Order: structure tokens, then C-alpha cells, then sequence
């Protein structure tokens, strides 16, 4: 009975958020949450696996994305298939570089013109970038940089040969790996700057310090998500980006920029110190890790939906049940909270 | 509307499978713009050693008509010439006089 | 009476009618402080 | 209770500017040529250069151009599927009637 | 005072301005992070000059 | 058609982002329009000459 | 009685021309060269001036059309925020039905 | 039962590049004309080109 | 061009000219633009 059950819990899942048995497998690789035993899930995890779900398939929804569109923005599964594109980005990249000079040169501000080139994109600015996080990611079995595909290129590549090396299957999946990284700045609608600051120093968007950026669905969203605030900012958004990557953003700017109170983001800024969440929120943080930021922000929506500051809305958190074991809030408290 | 359809996706793959594609210029502006700014710095080298020279023949090593920023990368280089063929012009004006 | 309307005040029940009788909040509340009174360096006013 | 529909709203986007400031000029080299020679010599460079600039602004307004086209295509296609739902529906409503 | 802003009001309504587009006209309290845009303000006007 | 409000508000993201939107040209005219004059000036010295 | 409505009007705009004059000439100066080798340099500057010209020109018309294509663009959005209320009516109207 | 229709479909299209690379130098010549003659004469070709 | 400068200056590799300014997948688009860069790095090498 247990085998059946766990069957029919994923079976459940897919039913419940329209996909095929096919594509929930898809997507939760995407989510990263795939690899897990789910016949022996804990609890914990099968709630919030659930959630995962619920968000990323909304999310897609919303993108009108299909779930193979996100698999091969978030998939590290690259082909070694040889495809004309691959064969004409060699070529391109190969001459353009022949009298390249790492002395004179960092190597990737030199290739971001020729990989735009070949990457069909508009601007070598994000090039730069793209070539930079995958050094970081390191893709494909080779766990391939760009340092290495130039001694590659420089050595053992013959443009125009068809056949080259064996070694060329590192080559590939590389190269479709800068692709995948091209379509996910595109697709997300992020900004460039924003783009070089996500790429350059993650830690400001929540990644765990030295981590490389991920791809992973979750990433996703979240640059999706940061990429919607800043266009929400408009025509202050410069000055709120500006104020980001150096560290001085406060809350009387980005009100301004939002067209709020600053006392609500600083009530919101206090509340979302005062309360436990999993990234701490804290005055180092307050305005310069974007889950902090979203965090604050939440305090805000919330007390926003509810017509009420956000001190009212920590003091219905306060009423928690569970918190109540030692506070026993009196009645007068809920009368409080009920006013 | 179906045919309406057909035929967008038609257009839609003309579009994308003629010579003349998005991807063509993107190539070809990534392709050019490493030449230009090449060309650039060659073109400045020339025009640095047109001032040297003016220097040298004039007996005096202080004039400057080459300025620095003849290059604004936040737009690809756009005017550089322009800008260097001012400063030149500007030299022939001094030496004449 | 004293009312406390500094925006970062916790309520009581006379808060609580004030804010309802305008159907506002505490962070707007304060800033209507502010509008009415601009020399009052605090956010406490009598129930005058 | 009637419930009354919420306010339609308009969308919008950013476009916050890149930035890069302009180059560093390299290094003065004396050369041989006396100046009214070298003069011209940095002239047709910079010609050549103002040629490229030239060049590239075309090339760059042309990768523009094709970008929006391939734009404007594909939201072609995408309000056409939705049309057919529509004159579908339409023909539904004719069974109905 | 009520004069004035109904006066004000009636205008933006009438122009379909926002009061935020007002307040950023008339706002004497400026910004003080420096952005690309002006990086780039800078530098035109440096080598201009 | 809030379809098409989507994809109004894309193409006029696209042409405020693409490279050669309405800053750049106007940046380029300013900028040439100083070289133009102060070229004028010295190619009319060199006419008078 | 009906309150019959005024009829509707057309809108006008002013378009006030601005007014510069010209240059005046700089003084003369008499250099070392003779007259034809000073037609030819002259010459060389007119070129280049009226190649400068030219491209002034060209800027000039894409800066204009690119504030064309914006303007029009900001339009169609806000037509369309207007036919978002008018379909919503509909769909109330067949609601009443 | 009515028999409700499906859904209306997108359609697609592929466009694979093709790919063509690049030759070889054709062999040089020693030119009896010194340098400043020949590079002037290749600028002259390579500007036709 | 490239064989006189080399007897000129006493090289036997000197090389500026290179494979690929015609890209056959691009219809030689731009091979000029590339001879013109390689030239121009030719006659600077020479003037230095």
C-alpha cells in the first residue's frame, strides 16, 4: 500500500498543477528538487515541495512559458552534438582572437565582442557578463572557462576543419552553455547593469557567499521578479539601482522611488528586524540584499491588503498560537488587535 | 483566420531564414566594432605622432590639440574620427599661423 | 487625554477610533500630525 | 452585491543607462616625419576611421531594425491564436442559437 | 489653501498628470546618488569644456 | 487586448533600450554640432587665407 | 426640452519660428603659402565642412523620427488603457443581459 | 455530450544556420616596388574592396 | 605589401595578413574592413 501511495502522490502532483508525469519530472529538475526520494519525503519537505510547485507553475503561467522552455534555461544537460552555429562561433572567434595577448588583456573583454557576434546579441556589455558567470558555473563535463576554450581554440582548433578533436565535446557544450545563459538574460528582462551586479557579486541578491549565480528555477524567478521591481521604479529606478550596488540605499529613497511614506518602509524596515526570518534582516542588510529587500517589502504588502501599518500587521504575528505558549496574550491584547 | 495564421508564420520564417537576418547584423556590428576600435587607437598613434612632430618643428613641447576621451565607450565610439580630425584641423590651423 | 500618534506608536482604544473615524492608518495618521500641526516635535496631541 | 470590477492599469518599464567613460591616450612616439607630412598621414587615417564610424552607425540602426521586425511577428502570432479562440467561440454560439 | 488645490487638482486632472509628476517638478530636494546618466553628463561636458 | 497592452509596453521598452534610441541620437547631434561649428571656424580661416 | 449638446471643436497649434543670424568673419592673416596651395587647403576644409554637414543632417532626421516613433508609441498605449474600460463595459453589459 | 472543440494551436518554424568557413591565403609575392609603394597601392585595392 | 615590408625591415615572418577576412557563411562581408585593420598594424609597425 505504501508503494501505491507514494505513486499516487506523484501522480497528484502533476495532476494538480496541469503537467504530464513528463513534464514533472522536468520541472522538478528545473526546481532542483528532482533528485529527491520522494517516497520518502519528510513532511517538511513535501509541504514545501508542494509550494515550490505551486509558485514556479503559477510563475510560468504568468511568463507564459511552457515547463521545456524553463528545463533548458535551468538544465545543465548540454548536447555535443557539432551545430552550424557552434561551427560559425569558432570560426569568428578563433580569427578574431589571432594575435590575442594575455598580457595586454583580462581575455574575456576581449572575446565579448566576437561572442556577441555570435550569440546574436545586441550588446558585448552583457557578453562580458555572460562569459563571466559561466567561468563561475564552469558547464559541461570539461567544467569549461573561458580561459580553457582559448587554449583549446588557440591549439587545437582548425577553422573550417568540420572534425577538429575529441576534446570538442567540451567545446560544445560550453558554448551551448554561454546560449543557455544568453537566453535567460533575455527572457528574464533585466536590466544590464543589474545583469553585470547579478553575475559579478550574487551575495546582493540572496546567493550564498561565493557562490556562482545559479540558473536553477528558483534563481530564476527571483531575477524575474527583481527585473519587474525595477521596472515598477521607472524613471527613478536608476537612482535606486545606483544606490544598490553601492551601498547606500535607504528607505527614504526607495519610498520616493515608490511613491510611499518612508515611515512605512522604515515601520516595515523595523518589523522585518524585530521578526525572525530565514535570511535575518538586519541594518546591514536592510537595503542592500535584495531578500531583505523583498522581505521589508512583504511587510508592506501585507499591512497594504490589510489597511493597516505594519505595526498592526507584526501584532496579528504576535498572536501566533504557537508563540502563545509563553506570551498568553491576554484578551485585552486581542481587543487590541481586533481595534 | 487560420490562413491569417499560416501566413504570419510564413512571414515570420522568411523573416528569420533570409540572408539578411537579425543574426547578419549582429555579426556584423560585433565584427565591426572590434575593427573600428582597433582602427581607433592606430588612428590616434598617427595623430600623436602628427603632435609630436608639430612639437618637435615648432620648438615647442607643450601645445595640446589631442585630447583624451576621443572614445566614449558608453557610445561605441561613435564620433571618435570626428573628434580627432577637430584636433587635427586645429593643428594645421596653429601651424599655419 | 494623550493620543500617540507617532507613526511607530502601538495602539489603544482611542487610537483605534481615531484611525477609524478617518479609515486611515498610523503611518498616514502621523503624516496627517505633521499636515495639521508642523511645530509639534512629537507625535502626541490631547484629545482636545 | 454587486461586484464591481477593478480599475485597469498602466504598465511600465525602466531604461536606466549603461555607462562607460572615454579612453587614455597612448604614449607620444617621435617620428620621423616632419609634420606637414604626418599631418597628412594622420588625416587619411582618421578618414578611414570616420568611414568605419560611419559604417557602424548604419550597420547598428540596421540590427536595430531587424530586431523589431522579428518583435513585431511574433506578437502578430500570438494576437492571431487568440483571435481563432474567438471566431471559434463564435461558432459555437451559432449552435447554440 | 482650498482655493489653490482646487485649482491644482482640476489642472492635473485636466492635464492627466499625476500628483507625483507635479511633486517631481516642483520638489527643491534633490537627489544626491550618482547614476549613469549623469556619469555620462560628466564626462560629455568635461570634454566639451 | 490587455494582451496588447503587454505588448505595447514591450516595443516601447524596445525602443527606449535599443541601442539607437532617442538619447543616442541626441547625444550625437549635440556632439556634432559642436565639432561641426567649431570646424566651420577654422575652415573659414583657412578660406580667408 | 433636450439639453442639446455643443457641437465639438477643432484644436489648433501655434508653431513660432526662432531666429538666429549668421556668423561674422574672423581677420584675415596672410600665411606663407601661395594662393593655389592655400585654394587647395581651403579647398580640403570646405570638403570636409560640407561631409560634416551632411552628417549633421542625417542625425538630425533620425533624431527627430526616433521622437516620432516614441511619441506614437506612448499614444497606442494609452488608447488602449481607454478600450480596456470600453471592453470591460461589454462584458458588464452582457452580464446585464 | 456536445462536442467541444480543441483549443487553437501555434505554430512554429525552424530556420538552421548553415555554415561556410574560410580558406587559406593565396601564396605572396615579392613585389619589385619598396613598401610605402605596395601599401598604398593595397590600401587603394582593399578601399574598392 | 607584407613581403616588401619584411625585406625592407630584415624579417622573414613578420605577419599581418592573416585567414578569415572572408567569412564565406557571411558572404565576405566586412574583408575589406579586416585587410584595411591589418594594413594600417603593418604601416604603424613600420613607422615604429
Amino acid at each position: 500500500l505504501k508503494n501505491l501511495s507514494n505513486l499516487y502522490i506523484g501522480k497528484l502532483l502533476a495532476d494538480i498543477h496541469q503537467l504530464t508525469i513528463d513534464e514533472l519530472d522536468l520541472l522538478l529538475i528545473a526546481v532542483g528538487e528532482g533528485k529527491t526520494n520522494l517516497s520518502a519525503i519528510s513532511d517538511k519537505q513535501l509541504a514545501t515541495l508542494i509550494r515550490k510547485l505551486n509558485t514556479i507553475t503559477s510563475w510560468l503561467h504568468t511568463q507564459k512559458w511552457s515547463v521545456f522552455q524553463l528545463f533548458i534555461m535551468t538544465s545543465t544537460s548540454y548536447n555535443k552534438t557539432l551545430t552550424p552555429e557552434i561551427k560559425n562561433l569558432l570560426d569568428t572567434v578563433y580569427h578574431g582572437l589571432q594575435g590575442f595577448d594575455k598580457d595586454k588583456a583580462d581575455l574575456l573583454h576581449v572575446m565579448a565582442p566576437y561572442i556577441a557576434a555570435t550569440l546574436q546579441l545586441s550588446s558585448e556589455n552583457v557578453a562580458h557578463s555572460v562569459l563571466l558567470w559561466a567561468d563561475k558555473l564552469q558547464p559541461g563535463d570539461g567544467a569549461m572557462t573561458a580561459e580553457k576554450f582559448w587554449d583549446w581554440l588557440n591549439t587545437k582548433y582548425t577553422p573550417g576543419s568540420s572534425e577538429a578533436v575529441e576534446t570538442q565535446e567540451h567545446i560544445v557544450q560550453y558554448c551551448q552553455a554561454l546560449a543557455q545563459l544568453e537566453m535567460v538574460y533575455h527572457s528574464t528582462g533585466i536590466n544590464e547593469n543589474a545583469f553585470r551586479l547579478f553575475v559579478t557579486k550574487p551575495e546582493m541578491f540572496g546567493a550564498a557567499t561565493g557562490a556562482a549565480p545559479a540558473h536553477d528555477a528558483l534563481s530564476l524567478i527571483m531575477l524575474t521578479r527583481f527585473a519587474d521591481w525595477v521596472n515598477a521604479l521607472g524613471e527613478k529606478a536608476s537612482s535606486v539601482l545606483a544606490a544598490f550596488e553601492a551601498n547606500s540605499l535607504t528607505a527614504e529613497q526607495l519610498a520616493d522611488a515608490m511613491n510611499l511614506d518612508a515611515n512605512l518602509l522604515l515601520q516595515a524596515s523595523i518589523q522585518a528586524q524585530n521578526h525572525q526570518h530565514l535570511p535575518p534582516v538586519t541594518p546591514e542588510n536592510a537595503f542592500s540584499c535584495w531578500t531583505s529587500i523583498n522581505t521589508i517589502l512583504q511587510w508592506v504588502n501585507v499591512a497594504q491588503q490589510l489597511n493597516v501599518a505594519p505595526q498592526g500587521v507584526s501584532a496579528l504575528v504576535g498572536l501566533d498560537y504557537i508563540q502563545s505558549m509563553k506570551e498568553t496574550p491576554t484578551y485585552a491584547q486581542w481587543e487590541n488587535a481586533a481595534g | 483566420l487560420k490562413t491569417q495564421q499560416e501566413q504570419t508564420q510564413s512571414q515570420l520564417a522568411f523573416l528569420q531564414r533570409k540572408f539578411s537576418n537579425q543574426a547578419l547584423y549582429n555579426w556584423l556590428r560585433g565584427r565591426l566594432a572590434a575593427i573600428y576600435f582597433q582602427f581607433y587607437d592606430l588612428a590616434v598613434a598617427r595623430c600623436l605622432m602628427a603632435e609630436q612632430a608639430y612639437r618637435w618643428e615648432l620648438n615647442d613641447d607643450s601645445a595640446r590639440f589631442i585630447k583624451p576621451g576621443a572614445w566614449q565607450g558608453t557610445y561605441a565610439g561613435l564620433l571618435a574620427g570626428e573628434t580627432l580630425m577637430l584636433s587635427l584641423a586645429q593643428m594645421e590651423d596653429a601651424h599655419l599661423k | 487625554e494623550e493620543i500617540d500618534l507617532n507613526s511607530g506608536s502601538t495602539g489603544d482604544w482611542r487610537k483605534t477610533i481615531l484611525k477609524r473615524a478617518f479609515n486611515i492608518d498610523d503611518v498616514s495618521l502621523f503624516r496627517l500630525l505633521k499636515i495639521t500641526d508642523h511645530d509639534n516635535k512629537d507625535g502626541k496631541i490631547k484629545n482636545n | 452585491i454587486y461586484a464591481t470590477p477593478a480599475d485597469p492599469k498602466a504598465l511600465l518599464s525602466a531604461a536606466v543607462a549603461t555607462s562607460q567613460g572615454g579612453g587614455k591616450l597612448p604614449e607620444s612616439f617621435m617620428s620621423l616625419w616632419r609634420f606637414p607630412h604626418m599631418l597628412e598621414n594622420a588625416r587619411g587615417m582618421v578618414s578611414q576611421l570616420t568611414q568605419f564610424g560611419s559604417t557602424l552607425q548604419n550597420i547598428i540602426e540596421r540590427q536595430d531594425a531587424e530586431a523589431l521586425n522579428a518583435l513585431l511577428q511574433n506578437q502578430a502570432a500570438e494576437l492571431i491564436l487568440t483571435n481563432l479562440s474567438i471566431q471559434d467561440k463564435t461558432i459555437e454560439e451559432l449552435d447554440a442559437e
